[PDB]
């Protein structure tokens, strides 16, 4: 907390609850801190 | 972003929770119904008003300075319809002639003569559809094979404000030069051509109502023997790229000034698999009839053109990132799925399958190849609006 | 409120260009070995095929009355009667002359050089076939 | 979720139709629709896609 | 007798197959749409629910109610709550229903049937539960379990399908003509034969064939129908096609009284 | 963010295409209407229909 | 007494890291490896089935493989928008905005991986 | 309750807001007496490509007539040829496709339609949560200008 | 929110005329018909009938938008023949129709088991 905002939101959030294919989808999710990265690259599959 | 990003109207009260504005004002907002919202502001002073009406009316706004041509047509349906309702196969009777009369407000009260009176008295779409057209529009077009007796029914001719012939759609009613819009606001003005829409879209959209119209799995099949003559148009094209990598295995083959024995072998692979998809398509493009639907949303020309129909019943196509086929991410190879050093098109990225009938890997590649596109319209989006906002301050 | 033309040709033939109900048929003449003639037609409503003897007509007479002429007049001793106007007014080399008539959407061309005082230059036009 | 009572399509009732089919089911062993009356695939999906929620609702307590 | 006619093909209770010719399509239409939508019916219209313990909200069961078919033999001799003169409701206009529901059975089932009368029929076929289901509780409302309750209290009134579907008696109708398109009020999509892919009507073998050797007729008109009136229940399928050939005409009739009304003056 | 541009007698919502609208009218939700208001002043002209709208 | 389990523990499975990944060759479908079928074209391991690249959104896409891929990616949003049934204790819950769509309906068209996401049961 | 406004979908990508709501006369018609529930424009299909839109609708119009579920399912083995003969024994066109008579007229529709049974998820946003308007309102302290968001005027 | 409520579809609202004629200046011996809480099924029904009476020369009708339930018909006769008479006449000549149909499905149904 404290005077320390350098610090990273994102990190746990509000779960959703729209549909369930919705809180799944939620759960199964990730990030990535920030033209090339947001590529569907191979050993992606 | 324009001019005419912001337009005044008249105001129309009306139930439900909405604002409902019309079809050729779409293009410039640049708007769509699937969600978009609009905001609308509203003038306070006499002058404010008038200051409103007299520069920011719609009317006024049809002819875009940025271009010297209009930027307003007849879209979808409106469009699609009048085409049909404009061959010379297009035939309507008393009762309907009579309710599509009564549709044009400004209809003098009088029905013309019958384009038939000898066993059935008809009419045709190129009649009434010009009981639209003001006097005193003159157009004239000439397409391909088009004079006089245009054959194939092409080109455009409307004297004394009645279509002559040749048929209707994209090229004389859209938002185009020569456009019949353009042609009629700088004859009539703003508010009589204003009015030209409603009308040609009344008449027309009443009738389209009637004759119907639609779309589906049927229009995307090629012919039974088709669907084969292309196949092996990319068999033979598959060999013709096995065969320029043997020559290319082997050395047999010389540097293209300032390309690298490499980059030339590509040069070529990509050159031929193009060329194959080219026809591919091209195979069934000559084969849906005049009565394919699809083929006929592009010939009124208000949705898609030929790469679509390719891409959607014969071959996808090539795939590509950063302008070439599927890199090697895993060492020298596309997928875990293929063997080392495969530098053929069934791994490079080429979807030999068209959307009818693509396999994991035809699949996949197309994903890396759309995903590029998805891109830059989600990056050059804002990007672009900055290098528009400076141009301006 | 005259007639302006008269003369029976033979189909020379019938073309169907993508189009399931109208046909444009050509023919030449069997007067003058001049006058050629190309029009459009509904062969649905009309039938023909290469080789027939039809009797083309034209002139100007006899808000548009539905039916209840049936005690009137009927210039139509036909089995065809289109009408339209003609737009342009052109000439084959010599003296030889050639007007064109579209009807509502229906484009035709007429040829020969005897109707020097005869075929005038107006939108009337009734066209009739037997 | 409950039955729908009527197509909403066309029309016809719906309601009573639900136990006579997830019965024929069942026992008869079985087309079912069909021998129920449910002609056109306006009122078929009506039952054949219907998922009957209010079962685990029951199930709880108060 | 005399001008259009019909030739009822197989009937039952809850269908009315027949040919109706001699008659303009436009004239047939006409009559189809009126089943459909504006046929006086009888369905709940209010509800007033006391306690309600089930898994389902109140307004949702309210809605189930709306469509539950009602009785609507005699629905002619009944007036619309709007003209009655008492305020609000009665017996000269509505029907009452009462519906009790308490868990007692350790599912226990809540079916149309379940519906009391309350208010005074009067003696009039009307406000009946129609049940059509095979052991004899037609439309299930809905379930509830243990201790669950469930107090209501329906209002039934007149109306039609314009202001809402619940009233409608219609629900689906058949409707063809000229099965071989000779009239060619249709253009048959297809990828080399129309006729093979496209699939021949039941109703081609009461009119004749095509014929080949016949040019294009074109003076002939859209005559004769083969239609089938389905019910949903409330009025006999029979009545949901002779009232509503009256109705229809009824309209016509005030558009020819409305005239009237206006040439005194 | 608050001078050369600024949040202003405005309204908002979502469209759908009428094709019953003459081109230069814009179909506006009864609601909105009996929102938005206009001060027109009081002139022998239109006092009589004024003071209808305002009763 | 056979679970998955079992089916690692008799190697017959493999737990493949993307990094392991580049020294084995994959076989897709199990067995192979008409006129109308899509035309189709060492091996240490092979895939337990292809239709397994796809996460819980596509895989209620029917046909994913037959649109423009553009396409399925937005399906592949609008769908954490649709309504539906959150959980059945939803009538005990007290939560801010919560949707239920009146009569829900399992679809006439399905994925086999839908069975995983008991979306026949949630549609 | 859905209004002339709303927005829905199917899995497609096939996003779309209502326009307009009629009946069941007004709305157009096949011989069965089955009617649409829903009509989108063809227009919507050439340029966004999404076929199986297409294929799961005539699958689906299967599915529904034979009772057995019909698989979508990715890579298998099913085709656009197989279905179609599947829904030729049914009885209606191979391609889907079916004739229409006009609910204002009842005349014969010139053209057949690609009707059947898809599925449509009822995508959250609808109109009334946002229909905003604003004429003179609560005013900003620092400002003075009018306030931010719908929610607060 | 901003949708009507359903009863405007057939009932009339504070004074107001079923009909409304209104004659037309665009041409001799004409008029437009305004018929209030009605559609397709009442229009076409009554446009229809009346290129019945070949003594009618014209008629069309229409409805304006859709979220009004209303319709404009247009009628134009004869020389010295009021169309509105003719209106009645081929109005009257749809109840008859449909008054024999009345009739012949009736005593038609009886015959059946
Ligand atoms: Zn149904
Ligand atoms: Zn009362």
């Amino acid at each position: 907390q404290k005077k320390a905002m350098s610090s990273r939101a994102g990190v746990s959030q509000v779960l959703n609850r729209y549909t369930y294919s919705s809180t799944l989808s939620h759960l199964r999710r990730t990030n990535t801190p920030i033209a090339k990265p947001r590529q569907l690259h191979n050993t992606h599959w | 972003l324009h001019k005419m990003s912001m337009m005044a109207h008249r105001v129309k009260v009306m139930p439900y929770s909405t604002f409902r504005l019309n079809l050729s004002v779409t293009s410039p907002y640049n708007a769509d119904f699937d969600g978009d919202e609009m905001n609308l502001h509203v003038p306070q002073s006499e002058e404010t008003r008038a200051e409103l009406s007299q520069l920011c009316a719609v009317p006024l706004q049809i002819v875009s300075p940025q271009s010297n041509k209009p930027v307003m047509g007849i879209v979808q349906d409106t469009l699609c319809g009048v085409r049909k309702m404009t061959l010379r196969d297009t035939f309507i009777e008393y009762e309907q002639v009579m309710n599509m009369l009564f549709w044009v407000p400004s209809w003098d009260g009088v029905v013309p003569q019958p384009a038939i009176l000898k066993p059935k008295p008809l009419w045709t779409g190129k009649q009434l559809l010009s009981i639209a057209i003001p006097s005193g529009i003159h157009l004239q077009r000439t397409d391909g094979g088009n004079s006089l007796l245009s054959p194939k029914d092409n080109g455009m001719l409307i004297v004394d404000g009645k279509v002559m012939f040749g048929v209707v759609d994209k090229k004389t009613v859209g938002s185009g030069g020569g456009g019949l819009i353009h042609t009629v606001m700088r004859e009539k003005g703003p508010k009589i051509c204003a009015e030209l829409f409603g009308n040609i879209q009344k008449v027309v959209n009443y009738w389209l109502l009637h004759n119907g119209f639609s779309i589906g799995i049927g229009d995307a099949i090629a012919d039974a023997s088709t669907m084969k003559e292309i196949t092996h148009a990319i068999s033979s094209a598959k060999e013709q790229v096995q065969e320029i990598i043997y020559k290319a295995q082997h050395n047999e083959l010389e540097l293209k000034p300032g390309m690298t024995l490499r980059e030339s072998f590509e040069g070529e692979v990509s050159r031929t698999l193009n060329d194959a998809r080219d026809s591919a398509g091209r195979s069934a493009e000559m084969n849906l009839k005049d009565l394919n639907n699809v083929k006929q949303m592009v010939s009124a020309g208000s949705k898609g053109s030929f790469i679509n129909i390719a891409q959607m019943s014969a071959c996808v196509g090539q795939q590509m990132v950063e302008g070439k086929r599927i890199a090697f991410g895993f060492a020298d190879r596309s997928l875990p799925h293929f063997t080392k050093d495969d530098f053929s098109p069934e791994s490079k990225g080429f979807v030999e399958n068209s959307y009818l009938r693509l396999t994991p890997q035809e699949f996949f590649f197309h994903a890396m190849a759309g995903r590029e596109g998805l891109i830059d319209t989600a990056v050059k989006t804002a990007e672009t609006g900055y290098i528009q906002r400076r141009l301006v301050k | 409120s005259s007639a302006l033309f008269d003369d029976i040709f033979t189909v020379q033939t019938v073309d169907n260009g993508r189009y399931n109900k109208v046909s444009r048929i050509i023919g030449i003449s069997t007067t003058n070995s001049a006058i050629k003639l190309t029009l459009d037609i509904n062969n649905e409503m009309f039938p023909v095929s290469q080789d027939d003897s039809l009797t083309v007509t034209l002139a100007n007479s006899l808000s548009w009355r539905p039916p209840k002429p049936t005690d009137k007049s009927l210039a139509d001793d036909y089995d065809y009667v289109m009408f339209g106007t003609v737009y342009k007014f052109e000439e084959g080399d010599e003296d030889k002359i050639k007007v064109y008539v579209s009807f509502g959407g229906l484009l035709m061309c007429l040829e020969g050089g005897y109707k020097s005082l005869a075929s005038l230059k107006q939108d009337n036009l009734y066209i009739l076939i037997r | 979720m409950i039955i729908p009572v009527r197509c909403f399509s066309c029309g016809k009732v719906v309601g009573d139709k639900w136990d006579a089919y997830l019965r024929l089911l069942e026992e008869g062993k079985q087309d079912a629709l069909d021998e129920l009356k449910l002609k056109r695939y306006c009122c078929r999906r009506m039952v054949l896609t219907h998922v009957d929620l209010i079962e685990k609702f029951l199930r709880y307590n108060p | 007798s005399k001008e259009p006619k019909v030739n009822i093909i197989n009937a039952q209770d809850d269908e009315v197959e027949l040919m109706l010719s001699d008659v303009n399509l436009s004239l047939a239409n006409s009559l189809r749409r009126t089943m459909l939508a504006e046929v006086p019916t009888l369905a709940i219209d209010l509800v007033e629910i006391k306690m309600n313990t089930s898994v389902l909200a109140d307004e949702f069961i309210s809605h189930r109610l709306g469509l539950i078919p009602l009785v609507s033999e005699d629905v002619e001799e009944m007036k619309y709550s709007r003209d009655c003169t008492c305020e609000d409701y009665c017996d000269e206009c509505s029907v009452v229903l009462e519906l009790s529901a308490r868990h007692e059975g350790e599912t226990t089932d809540v079916y149309s049937s379940s519906l009391i009368k309350v208010s005074g029929p009067g003696n009039l076929n009307v406000g009946e539960p129609v049940r059509r289901d095979d052991y004899d509780q037609g439309i299930l409302l809905c379930k509830l379990r243990n201790h669950q309750e469930l107090n209501i209290r329906c209002i039934a009134k007149k109306g039609i399908a314009k202001e809402h579907a619940k009233w409608s008696p219609c629900s689906a109708i058949a409707f063809e003509y000229d099965p071989h398109n000779k009239l060619k009020h249709t253009d048959f999509w297809f990828e080399v034969d129309a006729k093979k892919e496209w699939p021949d009507s039941k109703y081609a073998t009461w009119e004749e064939p095509p014929k080949p050797g016949e040019v294009f007729d074109y003076k002939a008109k859209p005559n004769r129908f083969y239609m089938t009136v389905e019910t949903t229940g409330s009025l006999k399928a029979n009545q949901v096609f002779s009232r509503g050939i009256k109705t229809l005409q009824e309209k016509l009739a005030n558009v020819l009284f409305e005239l009237e009304n206006s040439r005194p003056a | 963010g608050n001078l050369m541009g600024k949040r202003v007698f405005s309204a908002r919502t979502v469209i759908s295409g009428d094709p019953n609208l003459e081109l230069d009218q814009v179909g506006v939700p009864i609601s909105i209407a009996k929102t938005l208001s206009y001060p027109e002043t009081v002139t022998q002209y239109n006092i009589h229909r004024l003071t209808e709208y305002v009763r | 007494v056979y679970g998955w389990s079992s089916l690692v523990t008799s190697g017959v499975i493999e737990y493949v890291d993307g990094e392991e990944e580049e020294t084995i060759m994959i076989a897709m479908t199990p067995e192979d490896l008409d006129t109308a079928k899509r035309i189709k074209p060492t091996f240490t391991h092979c895939e337990i089935h292809p239709s397994m690249i796809l996460g819980v959104a596509a895989s209620i896409i029917p046909f994913p493989d037959h649109n423009q891929s553009p396409r399925n990616t937005y399906q592949s949003a609008m769908g954490k928008q649709a309504m539906g049934v959150f959980l059945t204790n939803y009538n005990v819950r007290m939560d801010t905005m919560a949707n239920i769509l009146y009569y829900p309906q399992k679809p006439l068209a399905k994925t086999q991986a839908m069975e995983y996401l008991k979306f026949r049961e949630l549609p | 309750v859905p209004q002339i406004g709303d927005k829905f979908a199917s899995r497609h990508g096939q996003k779309g807001t209502i326009g307009v709501t009629y009946r069941h006369e007004d709305m157009p018609f096949s011989a069965e007496g089955i009617v649409p529930d829903l009509i989108i424009n063809p227009h919507a299909i050439p340029s966004r490509m999404t076929v199986a839109h297409l294929i799961e609708c005539l699958l689906s119009k299967v599915g529904s007539i034979r009772g057995y579920e019909g698989d979508a399912t990715p890579f298998t083995d099913l085709t656009v040829d197989a279905v179609s003969n599947l829904l030729r024994d049914n009885g209606y066109q191979s391609r889907g496709f079916e004739v229409m008579y006009n609910g204002h007229t009842g005349k014969k529709l010139m053209a057949q339609v690609f009707f059947g049974p898809t599925y449509y998820q009822r995508l959250r946003h609808m109109v009334d949560d946002k229909i905003h308007a604003r004429a003179r309102g609560p005013v900003q302290v620092l400002t003075r200008q009018p306030v931010e968001g719908r929610s607060r005027d | 929110m901003n949708a009507p409520d359903r009863f405007e579809l057939f009932i009339l609202p504070d004074d107001v005329p079923k009909l409304k004629i209104t004659p037309d200046s665009r041409v001799p011996n004409c008029i437009i018909i305004k018929f209030e809480r009605e559609d397709h099924t009442l229009a076409n029904l009554l446009r229809e009938e009346l290129a019945l009476y070949p003594d009618v020369t014209f008629v069309a009708y229409k409805v304006e938008h859709p979220l009004f339930a209303n319709f404009v018909m247009r009628l134009q006769t004869e020389e010295g023949t009021r169309p509105k008479q003719a209106l009645e006449r081929a109005c009257a000549s749809i109840i008859n129709k449909l008054k024999t149909l009345d009739h012949k499905f009736n005593e038609e149904w009886n015959i059946k088991n």
